[PDB]
């Protein structure tokens, strides 16, 4: 195996990424951006690597949205954040 | 018995307008699966492309929770008139592609596969 081991678990954040510092700044942001539009996801897994980010949302419903994102440069939690939170609230 | 997996996602380019919609659907009899994936791509918001792959082979259980696949049939339709690819048709041919299961349930499950050298996704079961 070589997927990202866990590194956060929140209410119903999970991410896997090898870079720790990096996941405890995204959940965080995520927790408060959801909260603050009223959302919540039964469940919400995420993925960090290299080049891609990917994530599931998991709706209260049971119906998922899923994503992926490729990206030159490595980016940092905030613009994660912002662009996981965009897709899920759409 | 007979699972089956179907799930879709979209995937985009940070440096790019260049995007996928992919549709997928596994069908799984015991150690065989077959899966069918539509790839829709949009360049500018425009309908660009499309790809049918239809794959079939051994899904081979290694531990509770991590699985690889062995293809043996792999096949592509495209549009006859002529990019990013998730995979490539020679690394599924060849190799034995893992898949990490991290969530286990009876309408769902959340698993981490091999498309862009590394991807988690939501399948929904019936």
């Amino acid at each position: 195996d070589d997927y990202p081991s866990l590194s956060f678990q929140q209410d119903y954040v999970y991410i896997f990424s090898s870079d720790f510092q990096l996941s405890e700044e995204l959940g965080v942001a995520l927790i408060n951006a959801l909260s603050a539009k009223e959302i919540v996801p039964e469940r919400l897994y995420v993925m960090l690597n290299d080049k891609t980010i990917s994530f599931s949302f998991i709706s209260k419903n049971k119906k998922s949205k899923n994503r992926v994102l490729s990206t030159e440069k490595k980016l940092n939690y905030k613009h994660i954040s912002e662009y996981i939170v965009n897709e899920i609230e759409y | 018995p007979v699972h089956f997996y179907e799930t879709s996602y979209k995937y985009q380019a940070a440096d790019s307008t260049y995007m996928h919609d992919v549709a997928i659907n596994v069908s799984i009899k015991g150690n065989h699966f077959t899966s069918d994936i539509i790839i829709r791509e949009l360049v500018k918001s425009e309908n660009k492309n499309y790809y049918n792959v239809i794959g079939h082979g051994d899904i081979i259980q290694k531990n509770t929770h991590q699985y690889y696949l062995n293809f043996d049939n792999i096949d592509v339709y495209t549009g006859t008139n002529k990019y990013k690819e998730p995979t490539s048709i020679s690394s599924l041919i060849n190799k034995s592609n893992n898949i990490r299961v991290v969530y286990l349930s009876e309408e769902y499950v959340v698993v981490e596969f091999f498309f862009y050298d590394g991807q988690i996704i939501t399948l929904h079961r019936y």
